[PDB]
């Protein structure tokens, strides 16, 4: 159980830690950063054309 | 009268066009190429024209025609093959050798020279008559024998001169009817403008299932003849094996396979396919061609031509329906229809707003659904017609972002939604079994309760299984099996037997092409008693390892069971079924002690 | 039979009234009755001659794309003859064997092509009923192609690759060992064994134009191959017509001369530039990014002149290698070129990275009409199961190799190890392949079959059982 | 390597008059053929076509 108890613990703090915490850098990066970017430009590009 | 002002593709402003209505017809070019208005600017009016425009000049008349785009129908066009724009493709390739077909190529809708049987019907000589009601009827094949020569909707009045008994070409005069005093002439065939649902008495609830063959797709979310499905258009299985099954034994009386935006070598499988679908149909063996209509439109083809495909396939399907045929009308990849609408707008110039796609696709698409009904056709003699759209969706990319499937969902009653997981893993067919729905569930228990009264307790058991057991999978795939109790034993691996066995069919052996709804019904409850037997059996002492290993023939036997050639008849398949379920309570009984 | 109604001479309308020019297309006006695709031969102050493309006219105006580019033209002395009708590339049957520039233009120290008939460039819709199914599978010797995508004659199939990835490497290959799986006669003649080649080099860099035609010479190719080269340094606007120009004379070389032919149209996301900077120059209402509206259309009337027809022993099986950018396939040029063509070869980089070739990846790769050159009577017999199989463990495998960087190599049951070992030992002995291994399809699938024996019977489960009794234990 | 480095000149002289068997027989066809082509296209290039393209 000493074994299984440090596998299991040292599982949740590389979550917590690397899994987690870069995973939620990344849907950060995809919505916010690019997605959002594209949008706008695809905004940008509908508005020239109502101009 | 007319002239043409620009060119700028399929779009062709022409000019002194004052008078034209919206969405009329209108020939373009010395050509005679064929194009419809879509927007009217005084004198001018943007056509959109159906063809390959090169060779356009300004000054080349463009004559109306005043009649929106319409399709012929009538007798004829049962076993033919159709263009989106109802061009008859075999008549084109027959009368111009060559095998292009020709721009701005005339031919009839419908074959003019063939002389089609007739017998009078009901109405006589003096007798009113009004739209939709069954003057005649012709036989067509020995499959859509008594194909119901029908009024056009709109018209009505009173008879002057029914044709006798005979044969008769597509334009011989056959009924003459008087209103005021402009007496109309009628032909054997009639146009119909392919934008306007044909018009029907009432429409009433579809509630009769259109048994598709495919396990899942019958036990799981059922459709009805006369609702309307998205099967998810995957290569090799779903779309594939779905069209094939719903050809061939789902009863449909009649079938339309418009194709639009469908590569062209897939097209030219399905047209030296379904003339070789014979094989299992009921009566005598009659090919099924003699039975569908299909409007090939490959994805070459100009945009309009993709965007009018499936009006012209669904009003074909209406009209089938207007005679009290069961149609289906399977419109394989609606969602090239969607890109179709996207670039006609990004052609006409007005803003999008999803993705690029045109606003109105939310309505374009109820539109198109919505002529869906099981509805009572529109005249005498009283008669229930019902069309059921099967309507593919190409998911593209992305799995539900896509704005089509989006504007679909709220529509469709079924959604057969496919999963990457198993299709990746070859479990054909690959349906998700967890965002698929059916909200057909509840109106069939009036046809469940007659004939199989446990189906939907055990439709409710097997989805309460999956769910259940993919719960219990998104955790042990974290954790590992170790810790299970033996009852989430028990789910998990009654899940897994369901998933292979049940939910997976290949659909090309003999056996599980087409598993009819009683053995579906039979191996569900198979299933769920073996589910039942291992869950109470475990409530007792013993463990379930044990118990697997001692009972493996049990499994293998229910494993196994969907193996019964289902042309051995109910009568023999129920009974092979009944022994196993009483051998399998019998060895569960037994091992238990 | 006779062509004579050509003798004919109709003066051509030499205007000089350039309205102006921006971008890629020169603006006309006080045109007398434009055409709409009428090509115009439009001389620059300095007396050479660019061939524009009217593009759409109104009324007296007539905006005309302009191959070659537009630098240097002006408005004062350029003067824009008309020809009356639309771009027709002088073809015939001689073409084989020597190199055109983009246009139609021999690069080649040879003379212009000696033509017996024009061919409209945009070709004709072909009648999807005298259109004829591709039933007779091609060996491509690539042994991640023909076990599990395998290309049949007639099929459109592009090589999705990233950009920097071997795509060229992978095309040549498929060159050299192009061949039915079952061909009519052993003899080179009878059987007609040769695909006459008819590649269209769009947008490339002049190391892959080399490349193609060194790797053309040593196989021998280089005698009944048309390269359609137009190259980096060459024109923006040219790479519009070259695929046109390349699949109509692979039109008239396979429905009209009866041979077969393999239209090879490389770096189509060149092409898909190309016209997006046309359309964005016409201020078209642009689509998903950036690229015109109708690139859907635009891009079949390319992709969709390839297939066998009915009374014609000739067939257009073509391979348009595509360089999707920044290596995501919903990029429009990718995801629009999936939707028309049945199925696609993706070359994928983190293979490629490993060092297999082909970095050809298996899931992503598709082929929409494998499912009818298989089975008995053309290949082996368990060619479709193995190729589900195949397919089925190769993304079991990569599930538990996410599975094994997430979670620790406890939590993988045996099926998870014994998938990726197989996984291990599929991508470096049955993905990898020599340069010039040609693997034909018998020995691929023995390959195959030995590469699945790691599992038990019992677990192969998407094998039919009476092919697992058959092939499995025999060793 | 020798062997087919010299054979440079042997193939070139095989290869040029196979190609002079052509040109050769190319050469005779035009010569007599030739007649007939300018007769007709000198018709077909003094020939007027007067026609208005309103239609």
């Amino acid at each position: 159980a000493f074994i299984i108890l440090d596998e299991v613990i040292k599982v949740t703090n590389r979550r917590v830690n690397a899994i987690e915490h870069v995973i939620i850098p990344r849907t950060e990066n995809t919505i916010a950063y690019i997605n959002s970017e594209l949008d706008e430009l695809d905004r940008e590009e509908f508005y020239r054309l109502k101009k | 009268y007319g002239a043409i002002y620009s060119v700028s593709g399929p779009v062709v402003i022409a000019e002194n066009m004052i008078g034209c209505a919206m969405y009329e017809l209108v020939k373009v070019g010395h050509d005679n190429l064929v194009g419809e208005v879509i927007r009217i600017d005084g004198d001018k009016a943007t056509i959109q024209v159906y063809e390959e425009t090169a060779g356009l000049t300004v000054g080349d008349p463009v004559l109306r025609t005043g009649k929106p785009l319409s399709v012929e129908l009538g007798p004829g066009l049962m076993e033919t093959i159709y263009d989106g724009i109802q061009r008859p493709l075999k008549a084109i390739k027959e009368e111009s050798q060559s095998i292009y077909i020709p721009r701005g190529i005339d031919t009839p809708a419908l074959d003019r020279t063939i002389k089609w049987q007739f017998t009078p019907g009901k109405f006589q000589v003096g007798d009113h008559i009004s739209g939709g009601d069954i003057y005649g009827s012709v036989f067509e094949n020995s499959l859509i024998s008594s194909h119901k020569i029908l009024l056009p909707p709109r018209s009505r009045g009173t008879i002057t001169w029914i044709a006798p008994a005979g044969e008769y070409t597509l334009d011989e005069k056959i009924l003459e009817v008087e209103f005021d005093g402009k007496k109309s002439d009628f032909t054997l065939y009639h146009t119909w403008p392919v934008r306007v649902p044909r018009p029907v008495t009432e429409k009433l609830s579809a509630d009769y299932p259109l048994l598709t063959g495919q396990r899942v797709l019958d036990a799981l979310f059922p459709c009805v003849q006369g609702g309307t499905t998205c099967i998810p258009g995957a290569f090799g299985c779903g779309k594939t094996v779905i069209s094939q099954s719903l050809s061939k034994y789902s009863n449909s009386d009649a079938i339309i396979y418009v194709g639009c935006g469908e590569r062209g070598n897939e097209m030219a499988e399905v047209l030296m396919e379904f003339p070789e679908l014979y094989t299992e149909m009921s009566g005598t063996k009659e090919p099924i061609m003699k039975r569908t209509t299909l409007v090939a439109n490959t994805s070459n083809m100009p945009v309009a031509a993709r965007e009018a495909s499936i009006y012209t396939g669904i009003t074909l399907a209406e009209y089938f329906r207007d005679q009290g045929k069961n149609v289906s009308m399977i419109a394989d990849s609606s969602s090239r229809w969607a890109e179709a609408l996207r670039e006609i707008s990004g052609r006409l110039g007005e803003m999008p707003a999803d993705q690029g796609f045109p606003a109105y696709l939310g309505a374009k698409l109820a539109s198109f659904y919505e002529r869906a009904g099981k509805a009572v056709a529109l005249g005498s003699p009283d008669r229930t017609g019902s069309v059921s759209i099967v309507a593919a969706v190409s998911p593209a990319g992305g799995d539900f972002s896509d704005p089509v499937t989006t504007a679909t969902l709220g529509i469709t009653q079924v959604f057969w939604g496919l999963d990457k997981k198993l299709a990746q893993r070859k479990h054909f067919p690959s349906i998700n079994t967890s965002v698929s729905y059916s909200k057909y569930t509840n109106v069939l228990n009036k046809f469940y309760d007659s004939n199989y009264p446990e189906f939907p307790v055990l439709r409710d058991r097997m989805k309460e299984i999956l769910s259940n057991a993919e719960e219990l999978e998104q955790v042990v795939q974290l954790v590992g099996k170790s810790a299970l109790s033996d009852s989430d034993k028990i789910t998990l691996d009654v899940a897994t037997l369901i998933k292979e066995d049940f939910l997976q069919q290949n659909g090309y052996s003999t056996y599980d092409a087409f598993c009819p709804i009683w053995k579906t019904f039979d191996m569900m409850r198979a299933f769920i008693s073996y589910h039942d037997e291992a869950q109470k059996a475990v409530a007792n002492g013993a463990n379930w390892s044990k118990l697997a290993d001692s009972t493996g023939d049990v499994k293998h036997a229910v494993s196994s069971s969907k193996f019964f050639e289902p042309s051995r008849g109910e009568k023999e398949v129920h009974g092979e079924f009944e022994k196993l379920l009483s051998t399998m309570q019998e060895r569960f009984a037994e091992s238990t002690d | 039979k006779a062509v004579e109604q050509g003798f004919n001479v109709k003066p051509r309308l030499n205007y000089n009234t350039v309205s102006g020019v921006n971008g890629p297309l020169v603006i006309l006006e006080k045109v007398k009755f434009p055409r709409y695709n009428e090509i115009v031969n439009l001389t620059l102050p300095d007396g050479t001659v660019r061939q524009g493309q009217v593009l759409e006219i109104r009324g007296d105006r007539a905006i005309v794309q302009v191959f070659e580019g537009t630098s240097g033209i002006d408005v004062k002395k350029t003067t824009v003859e008309f020809t009356g009708e639309s771009l027709r590339i002088p073809v015939s049957e001689d073409m084989l064997g020597r190199i055109f520039d983009g246009s139609g233009r021999p690069i080649d120290n040879g003379p212009k092509v000696f033509a017996e008939d024009y061919l409209d460039i945009n070709g004709s819709p072909i009648n999807p009923y005298a259109r004829i199914y591709p039933e007779e599978m091609i060996s491509t010797g690539v042994s991640a192609i023909d076990t599990m995508n395998s290309i049949a004659r007639g099929q459109k199939i592009p090589i999705f690759s990233a950009s920097g990835l071997p795509h060229n490497e992978i095309a040549a290959q498929i060159c050299r060992q192009a061949g039915l799986v079952r061909p009519t006669k052993d003899v080179h003649d009878g059987h007609e064994e040769n695909f006459s080649i008819v590649f269209a080099a769009m947008g490339v860099n002049l190391e892959t134009a080399r490349f193609f035609k060194q790797d053309f010479e040593e196989n021998g190719s280089l005698e009944r191959t048309s390269l359609f080269l137009n190259l980096a340094n060459d024109p923006t606007i040219e790479r519009i017509i070259t695929p046109r120009l390349a699949l109509t004379t692979a039109e008239y070389l396979a429905y009209q001369t009866e041979r077969h032919v393999l239209t090879i149209l490389t770096d189509m996301s060149s092409y898909a530039d190309a016209l997006r900077e046309v359309s964005a120059a016409r201020e078209e209402v642009p689509g998903r990014r950036g690229y015109p509206g109708y690139m859907y259309t635009d891009l079949s009337t390319i992709y969709e002149r390839a297939g066998r027809v009915e009374g014609r022993n000739g067939s257009i099986t073509q391979i348009p290698i595509l360089t999707m950018p920044n290596d995501d396939i919903t990029h429009p040029i990718p995801d629009l070129t999936g939707y028309i063509t049945e199925g696609q070869i993706f070359v994928d980089r983190q293979l490629h990275n490993k060092g297999i070739y082909p970095p050809i990846n298996v899931l992503p790769s598709l082929s929409r009409l494998m499912k009818s050159a298989i089975g008995e009577g053309m290949t082996r017999k368990d060619h479709g199961d193995v190729s589900n199989q195949l397919y089925a463990k190769y993304a079991i495998g990569k599930d538990a190799a996410a599975m094994k960087a997430v979670v620790g190599e406890e939590a993988l049951s045996i099926e998870d190890k014994l998938s990726l070992e197989f996984l291990e030992k599929f991508e470096k002995t049955f993905i990898t392949q020599g340069a010039y291994e040609d693997r034909t399809v018998f020995e691929s699938l023995d390959q195959a079959w030995s590469l699945l024996r790691i599992y038990p019977k019992e677990m192969l489960n998407r094998i039919s059982p009476k092919i697992l009794d058959e092939f499995y234990d025999r060793a | 390597e020798q062997k087919n480095a010299g054979g440079v000149g042997e193939l070139e002289k095989k290869a040029e008059a196979g190609v002079q068997g052509e040109l050769a027989e190319i050469k005779k066809i035009a010569e007599k053929k030739k007649d007939d082509v300018v007769k007709i296209l000198i018709e077909t290039v003094i020939k007027p076509s007067a026609e208005v393209h309103i239609n």
